[PDB]
DNA sequence: ACAGATATT
């Protein structure tokens, strides 16, 4: 009489989270089949009938896509034969994790199955995967009536009864394909192309022997930044500008610096002439003094790209470190999820309770305490995605429990955080403009008038300045020795890790979470190398290969063309775009280009020539 | 007709010789002043003109330089500006002259806005300096007092970039 | 020997 009743979630711990609620207490312990899952069951009704809930999860991404057996050896298949004539197919990952059985066997209910994963492409690519493995094995529908359904949630602490009863719509199969032919173009252009560069330049050179070449695309333009940066260094000429500096004596031995109006002459003699304006004349008037407010914005909600950045910057961390601890942080339950790309906050925030956890903390007790009875400012509205809440501490944490690069990234995400609770800094710029001649100086000062968030970051507070003297205008200040500096303009440095990370998500190159492991193939493959403040200054091989790659149809490194076909696969998310057709289009077009990259290789042999 | 002609370009502060004004006369005797000045704008300085700065103008020994002088630009530079940018906003735009009457040549440094004579004004233009105008260094000082910039055109500046 | 992207607990 009862009915069976499915349901999949992606993780335990939402299994856990989603139960608990679903269910009002009444809850099982009945570890799966597969060693790693669980079933949970409740009674209930959806369609007017009682029905027997049931409930698991699928741990992680269910079933990769990989070639056949056939053409994965690098010495039996020609690497254009990957582009179209090889076949593909849906291994399932980690498969010591029966999965694929696991589901088969606890799907034998009909009349419901619906899908509380997450909310995006990838969620999409799960479920109809999940789907896939399921319906085969469910129980055949009874005439006409729907059997698969999907829940649609940003939170899971009150929205789920509301999702439950009302927002039960379908899976949409045309975004769940956006996925599959990102995998499927990614794995084949590359892959491919990478074999080929192998198996060329591991048996004409001796030294590239047992070492990988690998072209992708968003390795390759990863590498390009740094390239093009190295470009720009080594295509610099030095100019010299000289600067006119002239100091003024204010009362005693105060020794007031000021600089130059006009900030930089490119010319000898025109400065020699603004010198000679200026140097024998031995007072100085002033014109114009102005008192400011100025404010100092406090940061927005933290997220992936600006913690990898200020972990590489500040800290000292490289992003695969940083993306680790920061994982195993929230393994441990410190923090909240570490990958995201939201810089607001919930509106159902419990940011009060947040802050009070750390208020027995010796670095911020008394702040947080202050904080606390004064009030606390609204966060800074930022760009809102969807994709999980910002990172936030989570519990109580002390230099005992955990130490070195986890500590010191629990320090910044913390202070982060009451940051952004905090109030925003406020001070005066006082500027003074002197007049020595046919000339005009001036002269600039921060004077700070209520330190806010710079009391949770010492790191962005205003630099202490011995203040200016309050002048009325009219004033008749002696001069000191107005000297014209000589100065060369200075090249510029290699990309830090930072700015990499701050291209790539400018230019679309890469995810939240896979930046980190991009950064660290180009590291690990001997094209970069990190060197003092995380400077990534390319080898020879980066060099000669993205250099090649300028002379050989040179769109290939570019940051534009991933831009395009992420467009081309949303076309195809929306529906404007078909599927097949877009798919074969773009395998003919890079096949086309590999096959002139097949034979113009010569060119990158004779650059590569020079070098090993 | 040629010394009243002579008489009224000295008075508007153009210094043209006398095979120069010939070479601006029209196909008729009558002259007519707007006319020729109209003609010889539209032409290259350097072929009609006569000598009008010292020789020793860009010595810096000289200090003045008094009436109107019509003289005729060559080239620009951002002196505030690197090379390779030569747009940037870091500094006040301040702009040298390289000025020619069409014998001897002199270099003028902008010394205040104008928002007359900018970086894109093409070789040829023409500008009137009125008054006792300062020479320091050997550099003219542009004040916006003084120079008066007649719309040119002459067929230079074909490249850039 | 590969793409990219994600990764229970
Ligand atoms: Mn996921």
């Amino acid at each position: 009489v009862m009915k069976t009743v499915l349901m999949v979630a992606e993780k335990p711990s939402l299994a856990q989270s989603i139960a608990k609620i679903l269910s009002r207490g009444s809850l099982s312990s009945h570890k799966g089949l597969n060693g790693a899952c669980s079933v949970h069951e409740y009674t209930g009704t959806f369609a007017g009938q009682p029905v027997r809930f049931k409930m698991t999860s699928v741990c992680g991404h269910v079933m990769t896509l990989d070639f056949l057996g056939k053409y994965n050896k690098w010495d039996k298949v020609d690497p254009a034969e990957l582009f179209s004539q090889a076949p593909t197919e849906k291994k399932e990952a980690n498969p010591k994790l029966n999965m694929v059985k696991f589901l088969q066997v606890e799907g034998r209910g009909c009349d419901y199955i619906v899908l509380w994963l997450d909310c995006d492409k990838e969620g999409e690519n799960i479920c109809f995967e999940v789907l896939d493995a399921v319906l085969p094995v469910m129980n055949k529908a009874h005439g006409g009536e729907k059997t698969v359904f999907r829940a649609r949630f940003s939170s899971i602490t009150d929205t789920d009864i509301c999702n439950a009863m009302a927002c039960l719509g379908e899976p949409d199969h045309n975004e769940a394909l956006s996925v599959d032919a990102r995998q499927e173009l990614d794995l084949r252009i590359g892959c491919a192309f990478t074999r080929f560069q192998t198996k060329y330049f591991q048996g004409k050179y001796g030294d590239l022997d047992s070492s990988l070449i690998s072209f992708g695309p968003c390795q390759t333009p990863t590498l390009g930044f740094c390239v093009e940066r190295h470009d720009k260094i080594q295509s610099f000429k030095p100019e010299t500008y000289w600067v006119l500096q002239a100091k003024v004596n204010t009362d005693k031995d105060r020794s007031l610096l000021l600089d130059w109006d006009r900030v930089r002459v490119f010319d000898r003699e025109i400065a020699q002439m603004f010198l000679n304006m200026t140097k024998l004349e031995k007072e100085a008037q002033v014109e114009a003094t102005s008192r400011k407010e100025k404010a100092k914005q406090r940061p927005l909600a933290l997220n992936t790209v600006e913690m990898l950045r200020v972990a590489s910057s500040s800290l000292g961390m490289g992003p695969q470190h940083a993306m680790q601890t920061a994982e195993r942080l929230y393994t441990q339950g410190y923090i909240s999820f570490p990958r995201t790309e939201t810089t607001h906050y919930p509106e159902n925030f419990d940011l009060k309770g947040s802050l009070r956890q750390q208020a027995n903390h010796p670095y911020w007790a008394d702040t947080v305490k202050r904080l606390l009875a004064e009030g606390i400012n609204r966060p800074r509205k930022g760009h809102d995605a969807g994709d999980h809440p910002p990172i936030t501490p989570m519990k109580s944490a002390t230099e005992a429990e955990l130490g070195g690069d986890a500590w010191r990234l629990y320090e910044y995400i913390t202070r982060h955080f009451i940051a952004t609770v905090s109030h925003d800094c406020k001070y005066l710029q006082s500027t003074i403009s002197f007049r020595i001649g046919p000339e005009l100086f001036t002269c600039s000062g921060k004077t700070v008038l209520s330190p806010g968030f710079t009391e949770v970051m010492p790191w962005q507070s205003v630099p202490l300045e011995e203040s200016l003297p309050t002048c009325q205008r009219g004033d008749a200040f002696p001069v000191g020795e107005v000297k014209m500096l000589e100065k060369q303009t200075n090249p510029p440095d290699y990309l830090t890790e930072a700015e990499l990370i701050t291209l790539m998500e400018k230019h679309g190159i890469g995810t939240d979470a896979s930046i980190p492991v991009h950064i660290n193939n180009i590291c690990q493959r001997n094209y970069v190398t990190v060197e003092s403040g995380r400077r990534l200054k390319p080898t020879n091989l980066g060099i000669v290969l993205v250099h090649g790659y300028y002379k050989i149809d040179a769109e290939l490194v570019l940051p534009t063309i991933r831009s395009a076909v992420e467009k081309q696969l949303n076309l195809i998310a929306q529906g404007k775009a078909d599927y097949r057709q877009v798919l074969g289009h773009t395998l003919d077009v890079f096949k086309r280009k590999f096959h002139y990259f097949v034979d113009s290789i010569a060119g990158m042999d004779e650059l590569m020539e020079v070098s090993f | 007709m040629a010394q009243v002609a002579g008489a009224a370009l000295s008075q508007a502060g153009w210094y043209l010789s006398d095979e120069g004004i010939e070479a601006c006369t029209s196909s008729p005797d009558k002259v007519n002043v707007n006319d020729i000045i109209l003609i010889a704008l539209n032409t290259d300085l350097r072929t009609i003109g006569k000598k009008f700065l010292p020789s020793d103008i860009n010595s810096g020994k000289v200090e003045k330089l008094e009436g109107p002088c019509v003289l005729q630009i060559q080239k620009i530079r951002n002196v505030a500006a690197p090379k390779d940018n030569e747009e940037s906003q870091a500094a006040p735009r301040m702009l040298r002259l390289q000025m020619t009457d069409g014998h001897i040549s002199c270099t003028a440094v902008e010394f205040s806005y104008m928002s007359k004579i900018s970086l894109n004004t093409p070789p040829g233009t023409k500008v009137k300096l009125s008054g006792i105008v300062d020479i320091k260094n050997g550099f003219l000082l542009l004040n916006d007092s003084n120079t008066t910039v007649l719309g040119g055109e002459v067929e230079h500046l074909i490249e850039k970039w």
